[PDB]
């Protein structure tokens, strides 16, 4: 038996790692299970374009074309039209024209100044495909969905003749008073950190840098006496999003002292160092760090295999 | 009984419209440590039935202290925008004071907890025992 906790701040990738365990180590996503995520894909798409439009007021950004004003009004009225899982051609076209507008794109480019789902552009760039009447979400579409977790959710699966009791939790501040319930007899923690958080603020506190929040939380977890004998695994996640973002948003936003390059390898390495430095028992305890893309099955399978080996080796 | 238990799976709102569906979902949410969502949602439904202003003002304050404030013992998982709108609404409470926060919490239960409820051992036992 291995009791495994997935911890981390909101949106760090915990439940996505959980989806990957189902894909790799449990039963996978049937077509019928995929179909159940259609209304979520639609909602994520609709809510994302709404969020960008709404932000254009806060940000003092006009539409590239005046005609989009009526599309925006139409979008707000239609927003409920797809709660039964049908995106009307009308809604689909409204969204397409808005997403292609230059003002909207200027706002999208500045999404760190508001709250926007990571999968927004993923879906919006695939609007033609996802809007067809016969649309069935793909396995990657499912992995990309955003559903906020509340509470503590236990699942199980077997791997390398081990029985995993896996606990997935909510990451927002309001949720964290609940975590203690699952802190007994923990074999391993996978602590997820969104690398791409470095220039974002918390949805629950817009004057808190998301990576600073993650650092405080990791400090708390890594050094908690409950976990002295627990294998601490750090997933520096959203490596794909980070690779893209680092070329346009400087790391100094998060770490004003950073004098390295704004390149994936250097900036990623620096973040790893900042998190690993939070270990106040370095002579006594390892952190097992991996750079991850939680939406990439091949990557998570490889990393989780490695993680399992660490856990076996640490329970000999 | 089996027609009622199977009716809970028709949609989240159909579940919520049945007393016994609410009770089952409550027991389920306790097992996932997320029952505050349902108790907040039910509190808001009750609030909307209030007939006097003094009663309305007091209940709005109690709901906010219990569920909405950052220090609330049963703080619901809502973003700053939603919590702040609610805070502002509390200055001159009306029957729509919690609509934004209630909608967010409804969506949270509907999309996260409710699909797992429908696949739960608890619900499957209720179905198999029904009638
Ligand atoms: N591109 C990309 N998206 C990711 C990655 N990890 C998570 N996501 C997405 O980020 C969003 C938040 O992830 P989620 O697992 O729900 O976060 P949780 O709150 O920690 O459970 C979801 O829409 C995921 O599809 C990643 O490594 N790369
Ligand atoms: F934001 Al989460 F699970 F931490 F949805
Ligand atoms: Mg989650």
């Amino acid at each position: 038996e291995v009791k495994l906790l997935l911890l981390g701040a909101g949106e760090s990738g915990k439940s996505t790692i959980v989806k990957q365990m189902k894909i790799i180590h449990e039963d996978g996503y049937s077509e019928d299970e995929c179909k159940q995520y259609k209304v979520v894909v639609y909602s994520n798409t609709i809510q994302s374009i709404i969020a960008i439009i709404r932000a254009m007021g806060r940000l003092k950004i006009d539409f590239g074309e005046a005609a989009r004003a009526d599309d925006a009004r139409q979008l707000f009225v239609l927003a409920g039209s797809a709660e039964e899982g049908v995106m009307t051609p009308e809604l689909a076209g409204v969204i397409k024209r808005l997403w292609r507008d230059g003002g909207v794109q200027a706002c999208f480019s500045r999404s760190r100044e508001y709250q926007l789902n990571d999968s927004a552009s993923y879906y919006l760039n695939d609007l033609d495909r996802i809007s067809q009447s016969n649309y069935i979400p793909t396995q990657q579409d499912v992995l990309r969905t955003r559903v906020k977790t509340t509470g503590i959710v236990e699942t199980h699966f077997t791997f390398k003749d081990l029985y995993f009791k896996m606990f997935d939790v909510g990451g927002q501040r309001s949720e964290r008073k609940k975590w203690i319930h699952c802190f007994e007899g923990v074999t391993a923690i996978i602590f997820c950190v969104a690398l791409s958080d470095y220039d974002l603020v918390l949805a629950e506190d817009e004057e808190m840098n998301r990576m600073h929040e993650s650092m405080k939380l990791f400090d708390s977890i890594c050094n908690n006496k409950w976990f002295t004998e627990t294998s601490i695994i750090l997933f520096l996640n959203k490596k794909d999003l980070f690779e893209e973002k680092i070329k346009r948003s400087p790391l100094t936003i998060c770490y004003p002292e950073y004098t390295g390059s704004n390149t994936y390898e250097e900036a990623a390495a620096y973040i790893q160092c900042q998190f690993e430095d939070l270990n106040r028992r370095k002579d006594t305890k390892e952190i097992y760090t991996h750079f991850t893309c939680a939406t990439d099955t091949k990557n998570v399978q490889f990393v989780f295999d490695a993680v399992t080996d660490v856990i076996i080796k640490n329970n000999l | 009984s089996t027609e009622e238990a199977t009716r809970w799976a028709d949609s989240f709102d159909v579940l919520l419209s049945h007393k016994y569906g609410v009770a089952a979902f409550r027991a389920f949410l306790k097992t996932e440590f997320s029952e505050e969502n349902l108790e907040f949602w039910l509190a808001c439904e009750e609030f909307k039935k209030t007939r006097s202003t003094a009663k309305l003002v007091s209940k709005a304050h109690r709901i906010f202290e219990e569920f909405v404030d950052v220090q609330a013992p049963r703080e619901v998982n809502i973003d700053f925008q939603t919590r702040e709108a609610t805070r502002k609404n509390l200055q001159e409470p009306s029957l729509t004071c919690f609509d934004q926060a209630q909608g967010k919490v409804h969506s949270l239960m509907e999309k996260d907890s409710y699909p797992r409820f429908l696949r739960s051992k608890m619900y499957l036992d209720l179905l198999s025992q029904s009638q």
